[PDB]
């Protein structure tokens, strides 16, 4: 039985980027409903006890999604989204995160413009993700005997509805909720303004860097 | 003991002891190393194929079959100036046509065996 | 027939593509696929952008008695579900970008 | 993964043969 | 019309559905990736042609006197439009099929192959002088096939 | 059926195999990739 945890920041701390009304409705009316529906579904099933990542990967079922996939995936993506935003967010990252962003995108401006374009071009409800390419396919002859250390890079991907990169065995690092419920009470249809405000005020580079290091650790532990 | 033949494993060859009684009241002992011949469980078929970096899944598959030409206890006969083969390792094609492949260059001729599905 | 194969099979051709579009697509940061005189039977179960800088490729769709002539300097987007036959009569090298749904 | 081979020169001769070696 | 020789072109000129076929029943992402580059067969043929030319040169060196190897000429009649001719041959009282793979010398890197062979022969002589044997793991053409297969597997 | 096409092919291969190996018993079978693997470690 999963539970809904509060965001790690006060509901009034995200102004003027995200109004308190939007925050409380998004959290306690969308995420709360998704979590409670998932808990209702998973009563008495095999799903009990497994962690949320295992829940999402089990409910994906290699494409023919089980009925519980929607609620679990939405809950996981909402949990991810809250952890990626802080009042002191925005600016630029540093260190290995910045060297990887430079290697995979040339310059920071190139990366942020590509991310803004992807977030704006996501048609309909969905998410835009930045993830670490540490995927392994469920087929033989999928192993590269001569890795070049570049195949495990950072890529920008867009997903509709509740799809998240972990279904492809990717490691999510940063997300922006392009679902209209995330910003309609604040920005209405002005999605470009919402994306710019998110990127320049809410991006917590510390959490992104920690997730990048966690993905590196997972890749290393999969190496041996 | 009264057993006709007792085999003693080595403590470099297996020691086989057999008792022969020319008469009822006399007997002796014979000691003979036998073969101690171990076959390579694998043959370096990298005089077979170059061991490419990538190999796809194939319906066909090859297996190294260990054979023994002579049965357990069956005698072996060898004619003069001709040896005896005792293993004759074989490869089994399990999953097929076959035709020659001849590459030529300015009259230089060489044929190949092509076994495909 | 009257209709050329490109219109029938929905193949985008951007011959003599300018530098602006090339740098917008990020072609310079794509991988290089090489081939000589060969013949690749392929079915495009996914979209794929292809830029040809050296070499020539003649594309023959499954069953067609005609071909689409692509030279160097052309940007070609092979559509999903296309069942064509790639032909090369010379050393060839191209830059690619496999595209999923939406994206670009 | 182990086989043995005892060397024994076995001869088969007719009853009408002459044997130059004693038992 | 008379120019309509492909049913797919016809059904795409109008709005008609494609010709159906039996469902294979095998999912497309569960199948294994493909890493056999179609150009390797040409690479294999060029490799064996170069090896046989080198072996003939080592067997009979006096022919290649007064002419640069890179300036070799083909026989009068070598056609590039009949590079593959099907045939049949008898072998052990069996008429097994045979395919003749024609090959010129222009498309072969004779100098590199000769230098590589001399590297082996010199090192084989050194190994022979040391009372040892040297076995080559793979040649340059094998590395070329491996890298082309790496490209194809990357594609997959 | 003994006159079936498979039966004709089935007995033909046994004659082809018997002239190669004979009456001996299969010691054991090992995969081709195992032949690639073990002897490289040996050499
Ligand atoms: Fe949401």
């Amino acid at each position: 039985g999963f539970e809904l945890k509060p965001p790690p920041y006060p509901l009034d701390a995200l102004e003027p980027h995200m109004s308190r009304e939007t925050l409380d409705y998004h959290w306690g009316k969308h995420h709360k409903t998704y979590v409670e529906n998932l808990n209702k579904q998973i009563v008495g099933t095999d799903l009990d006890g497994l962690s949320l990542e295992e829940v999402v990967l089990l409910s994906y079922n290699r494409g023919n999604m089980l009925p519980a996939f929607n609620n679990a995936a939405q809950a996981w993506n909402h949990e991810f989204f809250w952890e990626s935003i802080q009042p002191g967010g925005g600016g630029k990252p540093s260190g290995d995160l910045l060297r990887l962003i430079e290697r995979d995108f040339g310059s920071f401006s190139d990366f942020v413009e590509r991310f803004k374009a992807a977030a704006a071009s996501n048609f309909g409800s969905g998410w835009t993700w930045l993830a670490y390419k540490a995927n392994r396919l469920d087929v033989a002859n999928a192993v590269n005997p001569l890795p070049k250390e570049e195949d495990k890079k950072l890529v920008i991907v867009k997903t509709p509805n509740a799809v998240n990169p972990l279904v492809w065995d990717y490691s999510p690092l940063l997300t922006i909720d392009t679902w209209e419920h995330a910003y309609y009470l604040d920005f209405e249809n002005r999605r470009i303004e919402y994306i710019n405000t998110f990127m320049e005020k809410l991006v917590s580079w510390e959490t992104v860097s920690t997730r990048l290091e966690s993905a590196m650790a997972r890749a290393a532990q999969r190496e041996q | 003991s009264r057993h006709s033949g007792i085999l003693i494993p080595p403590g470099k060859n297996w020691i086989y002891v057999q008792r022969i009684t020319p008469t009822k009241k006399k007997f002796f002992v014979l000691v003979r190393p036998v073969a101690t011949y171990e076959i390579a469980d694998s043959i370096n078929l990298a005089t077979l194929f170059p061991k490419d970096l990538f190999r796809e899944k194939d319906n066909i598959q090859l297996r190294v079959f260990n054979y023994i030409l002579y049965g357990n206890g069956k005698p072996t006969r060898g004619i003069s100036d001709t040896s005896i083969q005792l293993v004759r390792t074989c490869l089994v094609l399990n999953w097929v046509r076959a035709f020659f492949v001849e590459v030529n260059t300015k009259g230089l001729i060489r044929d190949f065996i092509r076994i495909g599905l | 027939m009257q209709t050329p194969l490109e219109e029938l099979y929905n193949v985008k051709v951007e011959r003599k593509v300018s530098q602006r579009r090339l740098e917008e697509l990020g072609v310079s940061r794509w991988s290089v696929w090489k081939t000589g005189k060969c013949k690749l039977p392929w079915d495009w179960q996914v979209d794929q952008l292809v830029y040809i800088e050296e070499g020539e490729v003649r594309v023959v769709p499954e069953g067609s008695k005609r071909f689409m002539q692509f030279l160097a300097g052309d940007l070609v987007r092979y559509p999903k579900w296309l069942e064509a036959d790639l032909f090369f009569n010379a050393p060839y090298s191209e830059r690619y970008c496999f595209k999923a749904y939406a994206d670009d | 993964d182990r086989f043995f081979f005892i060397p024994e020169e076995v001869h088969i001769l007719p009853e009408s043969s002459a044997i130059m070696v004693e038992n | 019309r008379d120019g309509d020789t492909n049913p797919d072109e016809i059904r795409r000129d109008c709005g008609r559905p494609p010709e159906p076929r039996k469902d294979p029943g095998s999912k497309p992402e569960e199948e294994g990736l493909l890493s056999d580059h179609p150009y390797v067969d040409k690479l294999w043929q060029l490799h064996v042609a170069e090896q046989m030319i080198l072996d003939d040169y080592e067997a009979n060196p006096e022919k290649y006197k007064g002419k640069k190897l890179s300036e070799l000429s083909d026989d009068e009649g070598f056609d590039e439009r009949k590079e593959i001719e099907h045939g049949e041959a008898y072998y052990k009282k069996t008429k097994l099929p045979k395919v003749i793979l024609k090959t010129s010398v222009k498309e072969l890197d004779l100098e590199a192959a000769l230098i590589e062979r001399k590297y082996h022969n010199k090192l084989m002589m050194e190994a022979k002088a040391r009372g040892e044997g040297y076995k080559i793991e793979k040649l340059r053409r094998n590395i070329e096939m491996d890298e082309y297969d790496s490209l194809h597997w990357r594609r997959s | 059926p003994k006159n079936s096409e498979i039966s004709k092919q089935e007995r033909m291969k046994d004659a082809h195999n018997k002239s190669i190996v004979g009456k001996g018993n299969v010691w054991y079978d090992m995969s081709y990739d195992d032949a690639i693997k073990q002897t490289i470690e040996r050499r």
